[PDB]
């Protein structure tokens, strides 16, 4: 680890540090996936500067660790970001985000006749990355969508 | 315990080639040797939330020819359930507490597999589902293929009429894409195309497929005339005239037809079928409607009886 | 002779302790050993002038389940009886010529009565008369308490939501008012308060009961927690708001109860009962629907045959 | 406060400072009144023990000065929240958060049949401080609530 | 010019006790002498969203006496700007550039509030916005209060009714206080009480008031005795008939009254107001509507009116 | 005197590029200076066969600008003038017999053409015939069009949205091919594509024009967007969802936009332009709308006067 923190954000004993995470997504992922909901001591850095990339972010989450799936997840918002596992002071362990079967819960679906809108229904959404994108095709209307389309609204 | 077994039948996407024989197979027999009592001391609900009187009347009957009891509804003026905001997924959770099956045929789509998540261990039978999907009709509209074709593989199929918007030809095509070197021929206006992703879908599995202007271009290399009917509505009605004429079959349409030819329409029909076509051997849709009894029977029998002894 | 025997059940009040055990201990035995044949060759009129889907096929399906058949209607679309001005006596009259036994709900208070002065011979059960009765619900709101807490005497009851204007709890508390030592928890906003003659009957018998500010100040001496509906409309949508989140329980709330705690809710729900309280073991009334045709039965079952072998 | 643990800098150059805001309330400033917006290293903490209370979330804005406006909507969230002016890597301003007088766009109406819901509108409730609780009035509806309400809406 | 001048008469809180008393100085003016073409050239958009055919003709009556011209809808039927996302902002941004001021009258709160943000220079005017305010109303009753008790000071006003949810007795109310030496008398339902807030308001005046029960009580201190209808809706139709009679007003209970006493009501009376009353010198709803007109345009005047010449 | 003197205005193919031109040039006129009694003693008849609020309201107004009195109906609920085999030929025989002139909205085509064959003397004013014209938004359009950019020659107009079944977009194209120079963008849905025989005029005329997948390829050609709604039910729920996304006009898009670029849109817009846009120096609807009313009057004027005196 370089950690070069002669003033900008920390780095722990235990944990997951979610890092190269591109600009504003950052806010999103802690949005979607809840990172804010626990007793842990998360620790974010917004915009922080990195000249390959211009500006990253970075969310430190101390003592926690995501899954394989709780990782995979975060390829379609910060495909490229290094999940890494840290559990004594030094990296145990980096992550690629790879590509996922499925998307639950945090997707919703752009056919509005999908039953989905209006009940007790997590969305669930079965992935196939098909040429320049990725189609999503609803557990419910089994209507396939543009992931860009799934994404926008 | 036989396969389908205390399963919900929900999508066609769901059935594999061998499910699908197997539901044709089940069939075959019923049609021949009749089984009364079968499900007798059986309750199904059979639940409309879309009116669909001619579905709904062949699943009931289907339902007396085996035996069973039958509790249900029509409509949302017949039906006093989910006025202000009750959900559907409590719905079910009160109904699948007291029937044995549930049929239910609903607006909008996926509804048919919500529900298979709150039914507990009771069995849910899609009649419908919007857009989505429809498998019982189908399943009925291939055993009159099987049956009158003597079989599913290597066939010629004209799918004529509004392609697009039709969830009963998607659903055909793709079963019939489960068996060996199908061709298809896809006879619809410019605004009514068989919808890319299917076409895709086609393609990818090897299987042939055209675009033909009119029906009569291949009258003779057809087995089975799928029609379908154009709902005026996704036309203006003065560009529904136009194209109209070239969509509509006539007795005389029929002159270079094979022997077996038979001409399907999953109904109702309004102009695209001549009624001198009634008259023409080839007129096959009303059988077609008759055998939606025995197809949703043997449905109703392997997914509640473990085995069935036929 | 059994007690129950060609009576109409009209009324709560019209049954003692001694019949709502007789209906409580039979539904027992029929949720045990069913009699499929029991009703053969009976046919009881269903006839829903307040179109009650809910109620309605959970008394068919209650029919159905005793080999009795059916026939009947709902609404008044469905229906063309009494248009210009043909009379409830009339129709019944009429009816109660074909049928052996007449389930019937109705808007108006008083009508399952007035159909028992034209019926004849011929029972009239009555699924619910406005702002009345409706003993069938009560009756399986018994069964399912005695079921779960193993007793009818002696139990902490909290009834919360609209109390005033619920005809289905002041139902409940007058039947429980027949049973020894039951303590009665009254939540409910200004507004929907549990109107007095009640209040004044449980008084009257030497019966506890209290006014709570919150269903939290309760949930540990609570054996069951029946709770209703407020439909806003009964409230100004702004009104709503400001107390709504008092009466609205979630299982953070439940943390304090009873092992045997359990929540009932006639149905639908809408807001009062979160859908996390489902996964939560005292959640019971979709359960506590399902006894609704344990009840039914024993009901029909009694009231229809002359000695109930079971 | 700035995070000088053991042995450790990430003090700010220039901005604001959001200190004391009570746990879990953190990532609701940050999205209620959309602090992500911007274009600026933000540094945030997430449960981080002070003597005043062992959790609490810490945001900094490098480079952004709250407006005496902005500082005041943390009244209904974070009141005992502190906000530090930094300039030149000190102090150079501390400010509480007092109760406002309208609390603009991040509240919701209760009254359902209420103009504002269907409509290109932005809330705007009159504040008013009372007996038991502070009362908010819609500027639409003109109904009062308890804020209680209005919160938890 | 004139203080009222191009103002957004909305809500009477924002009317001071000075504005209703210009209004109601002016009113007294064209009421004496008619200025007929007052608006000539002007175009007034009577948008009733919500019909208030009793308002509608009111109100385009009194745009007609100064000789304005008229367009407009009534009832959201018509109106098919009722589209799927057709927004109200989107409709008064329209109509804004098309009118010189806008009368109108929407089922929901603040409807005329937002109004105003979209219509630009053009002023608008709420003829009634859902369950708030409806200003004109409160305008034409202080003045008829003013022209029969001969001022709006010191006043033993008697409102009786619907107290809960009766949009016009609140702003009544919310104007008299802010007058001095005013007494209030508030006879209803506990079922339909005035509003905590209203009452708290009222202390806060150091405004002297008092609940009753029955009109009997009151009937000799009263000057102003305001009626409203009991909405039977939001009770039950027996508690109705408990809480019916007790707030009827019936000619005999006149004979108290002192001579000045004067009976008001918004209109439609149903049962609160026997046809006994209308006889009587007390009585005075038909008087209160008919200065409905002079309320109305005073208030146009002066809106559309820079110099009050009169 | 005037050339549309004592005209009937059906459809825009009927109206010469002059004609276009001399409304044009007096509309600016009574935009300048407003002539209030023009016609005064004049009666119109407002015949709103299909409701049009927006039109009916903008055309009243502009009766009324100019001192002309109003009689007439909307939505042909109230218009009992709806028997079994009540007429157009027939009402319209009747209307000519008490009025000056008619303006007419209908929900078919040709019916304001038919209207004229029995209107006799009096001049027929079609605001909009079913699938088929409506001058009037055209001579809007062209007035707003020509006001902003200075002329009707040479530019760049980019239509975008429904342009298969917008009946306006249609007509602005017809008169924009009547000018010289200017250069069409077509960008829309397949589904919803502009029709061949536009195009093909289009051709004749030696008219440039182009089809666009999205507004980024001509936001920087553009003096003139044009935008239209895309009537989702024409569409699949689901389609509609790739497509919306696709042709929605953000003010993110105006980054581009040359200075005097105006984005236009007939209204109501719902999900095609955000309010972002609303507040760009680019967006022009609401303009657009105002002008409803001096194209309006200058057809009036010229078509019921005889000289055009401004
Ligand atoms: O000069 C000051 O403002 C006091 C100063 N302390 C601080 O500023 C502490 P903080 O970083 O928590 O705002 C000191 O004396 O070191
Ligand atoms: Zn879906
Ligand atoms: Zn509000």
């Amino acid at each position: 680890m370089t950690h070069d923190n002669k003033l900008q954000v920390e780095a722990i004993k235990r944990g997951t540090v979610i890092d190269h995470i591109p600009a504003q997504i950052g806010f999103k992922l802690l949005s979607l996936f809840k990172l804010t909901e626990t007793d842990q001591r998360i620790t974010i850095g917004l915009n922080l500067p990195s000249g390959e990339m211009g500006r990253k972010d970075l969310i430190k989450i101390e003592n926690t660790f995501l899954s394989e799936d709780q990782v995979d997840q975060l390829a379609l918002y910060a495909p490229q970001a290094t999940v890494n596992r840290i559990d004594n002071y030094e990296v145990v362990g980096k992550s690629r985000p790879s590509l996922p079967e499925r998307i639950d819960n945090v997707l919703v679906c752009p056919n509005s006749n999908c039953i989905s809108h209006a009940e007790p229904v997590s969305s669930s959404f079965a992935v196939r990355k098909r040429a320049n994108d990725i189609a999503l095709k609803c557990k419910y209307c089994e209507k396939e969508f543009s992931h860009n389309v799934v994404l926008a609204n | 315990a036989n396969p389908l077994y205390q399963k919900h039948i929900i999508s066609i996407n769901d059935l594999s080639r061998d499910d699908l024989n197997l539901v044709l197979a089940t069939a075959a027999k019923l049609k021949a040797n009749p089984q009364p009592e079968l499900l007798k001391h059986k309750v199904i609900a059979s639940c409309f939330f879309e009116a669909s009187t001619r579905t709904r009347l062949s699943f009931e009957t289907s339902m007396h020819r085996l035996g069973a009891s039958v509790v249900g509804f029509s409509d949302s003026a017949n039906t006093s359930l989910g006025k202000k905001g009750e959900t559907l997924a409590d719905t079910i959770s009160v109904i699948s507490t007291y029937v044995d099956a549930i049929v239910m045929a609903h607006p909008q789509e996926g509804a048919a597999r919500l529900a298979t998540e709150f039914s507990g261990n009771v069995p849910v039978l899609n009649a419908g589902d919007g857009s989505n999907q429809h498998p019982t009709q189908t399943l009925l509209d291939l055993f009159t293929i099987q049956e009158t074709q003597g079989r599913l593989d290597n066939l010629h199929v004209a799918m004529v009429g509004d392609l697009k918007y039709g969830r009963t030809v998607h659903s055909l095509t793709q079963a019939l894409a489960k068996f060996d070197g199908n061709r298809f021929y896809f006879i619809a206006p410019d605004a009514l195309a068989m919808p890319q992703y299917i076409l895709d879908m086609l393609d990818e599995k090897g299987i042939a497929w055209s675009l033909h202007s009119s029906i009569e271009e291949v009258m003779a290399e057809v087995d089975i005339l799928y029609m379908t009917r154009v709902q005026k509505e996704r036309l203006d009605p003065s560009e529904y005239a136009n194209v109209k004429a070239q969509f509509v079959l006539r007795a005389s349409d029929l002159h270079n037809a094979k022997a077996n030819m038979k001409v399907l329409h999953p109904l109702p029909r309004v102009d695209e079928i001549a009624t001198d076509v009634d008259k023409t051997p080839h007129a096959w849709y009303f059988q077609q409607a008759g055998n939606g009894i025995f197809a949703r029977q043997a449905l109703l029998a392997l997914v509640l009886n473990r085995d069935l002894v036929l």
